């Protein structure tokens, strides 16, 4: 169990660690969040009370080493940071527990949900989006721009998903026009699993990085580039059997865990109601659709 | 964006542009079975391609031969269309090779989009205009050889004939639609208007009769009339 100590907390936020967050006061004796499970990623991030815009945060593994977070009065955020001095930061993080300043990470054991929304989700992976590679965490706020977004301004703060565009040449093999653009088999299983992202794991983690994007940022690039991966994969007829169990497994997870009140901005109707019932596998999402149905059947 | 009345003066400066209209690419008559049921059966149909500066028209004759063994064809008759008009550009010099495309229906723009990625600098365009161009097949020389094609085949043809040696585009064009129009509203009574006077002849070279200007006026007045009338009985106005 890892601990994220917190040097102090001098204005009034509201942070989150993965799919919890806690209300913290200006100038309130907040020292960190502990009892983080280890084996996967987490990301912490927060909201200042004065500015409910910017919604910011950082993706990191405790594994990859010790990790704080600083307020910086003068860029006026709460930033992570790594400690290199092991001593140093044990000592920290045994003496704020002592002191009892921090929450425990709120995990009920009967809940799968984190691993559920993170499965496929690897640091290594989310370091090559979010390219910063002098620190071993990533940053990730609401107003990044994707790489797909910013061809249609700054490169070194873009989110580097991978782009997919159905009316490419990538997308299109020469004299397969209809064929390739009614059936996107060619375009998912040879161009873009067999091609780049080389397994279906690395897929499916980019998928499920960018659905988390969307949701704990309103982040909009991410949420069209998760669109743009389920509909890729439902528009291919011939999908491996163990890719559409999976996807039906993640999407679930992932519409289980979306906020109520925002359907509206992170669902888009059209992918969904297509991939439900045109795609070629509308047959084959029984769990996402009965979910859908059942929580948002004014979308459909 | 979209063409529509606003921008329409558009359609006859000196950017190359094509208009394609697939409306009688997949033609079929409905016929019962013996047993009762309703067939198809295919005619030969054709993509039409016109620059409305120039009047020039590439009429590719779409053969029944296409379909053969082909299910959705309704669906294939876009793409087909789509592919023929890209080899259409692609057949032509660099300096011929329209600026825009201009589909006459919407669902034709996925298809010629496709179709066109290897000709990134060639807007593929909608409109909103009702062009009539669906009665292309009530031009008698252009049904006949259509009718008559054993294979696929480019027909080239003017559809302004010689006007453009008198008269501008823009009027060529709305001569053109408004001829169209009317065979699409009423062709029994359009094409009477056209050729009620037997000492007004059709060249061999053209598809319209030789009008002089001052019969063209009278022409063009007897069209409107019976687009008019036809109106009031449709909606009984």
């Amino acid at each position: 169990m890892n601990t994220v100590p917190f040097t102090s907390a001098p204005i009034e936020v509201t942070i989150g660690i993965d799919q919890y967050s806690f209300n913290v006061k200006e100038n309130q004796p907040f020292h960190g969040i502990k009892d983080i499970p280890i084996g996967h990623v987490h990301v912490i991030h927060f909201q200042h009370a004065d500015n409910s815009s910017m919604r910011y945060g950082y993706w990191f593994d405790c594994r990859m080493g010790n990790f704080y977070i600083q307020y910086d009065p003068k860029d006026g955020l709460y930033k992570m940071m790594e400690e290199r001095d092991g001593a140093k930061f044990e000592n920290i993080v045994h003496n704020f527990k002592e002191r009892q300043m921090m929450v425990s990470y709120p995990k009920i054991d009967e809940d799968d949900t984190w691993y559920n929304l993170t499965e496929f989700v690897q640091m290594d992976k989310i370091r090559k989006i979010v390219r910063k590679d002098e620190n071993q965490f990533s940053y990730v706020d609401s107003s990044m721009t994707t790489v797909q977004e910013n061809e249609l301004s700054d490169p070194a703060h873009s989110l580097n998903y991978t782009v997919i565009n159905f009316k490419s040449r990538e997308a299109i093999r020469p004299g397969h026009e209809m064929e390739d653009f009614l059936d996107k088999s060619y375009y998912l299983n040879t161009v873009m699993l067999q091609g780049i992202f080389k397994n279906s794991s690395n897929y499916f983690g980019e998928l499920q990085f960018a659905f988390l994007n969307a949701m704990f940022f309103g982040n909009y690039g991410s949420s069209l580039q998760w669109h743009a991966m389920i509909e890729l994969i439902c528009s291919s007829a011939t999908v491996p059997k163990h890719m559409l169990d999976k996807l039906d497994e993640i999407l679930y997870y992932q519409i289980k865990t979306l906020p109520e009140q925002y359907s509206d901005i992170l669902l888009n109707e059209r992918v969904w109601n297509i991939c439900l019932y045109s795609s070629f596998q509308k047959n084959s999402l029984h769990n996402t659709e009965k979910i859908m149905e059942n929580k948002y059947p004014e979308l459909l | 964006g979209a063409m529509n009345s606003s921008n329409y003066a558009e359609l006859f400066n000196n950017d190359i542009k094509l208009f394609v209209d697939d409306t009688n690419v997949y033609r079929v008559t409905v016929h019962k079975t013996f047993e009762g049921n309703v067939a198809t059966k295919a005619i030969n149909g054709c993509i039409f391609t016109l620059n409305p500066k120039t009047g020039h028209l590439f009429l590719k004759i779409i053969h029944t031969s296409v379909w053969a063994g082909q299910k959705r064809l309704s669906q294939l008759a876009k793409w087909k269309t789509a592919e023929e008009v890209s080899a259409l550009v692609r057949s032509l010099p660099k300096e011929e090779q329209p600026k825009q495309i201009i589909v006459t229906r919407k669902a034709m723009l996925d298809p010629l989009e496709v179709h066109m990625l290897d000709f990134p600098n060639i807007a593929i365009r909608p409109t909103e205009l009702r062009l009539p161009f669906s009665a292309a097949m009530s031009i008698d020389k252009l049904s006949d050889v259509v009718m008559k094609a054993t294979e696929p085949q480019m027909v080239l043809f003017n559809i302004y004939d010689d006007w453009l040696d008198r008269i501008s585009s823009y009027t060529a064009f709305s001569r053109l639609t408004l001829l169209l129009r009317a065979l699409k509203t009423n062709e029994e009574s359009a094409k009477m208007i056209l050729l009620s006077d037997p000492t007004i002849t059709i060249k061999s070279y053209h598809l319209w009769p030789s009008f002089t200007d001052e019969q063209w006026i009278t022409i063009e007045s007897q069209m409107r009339d019976l687009i008019l009338t036809e109106y009031g009985r449709k909606y009984n106005v």
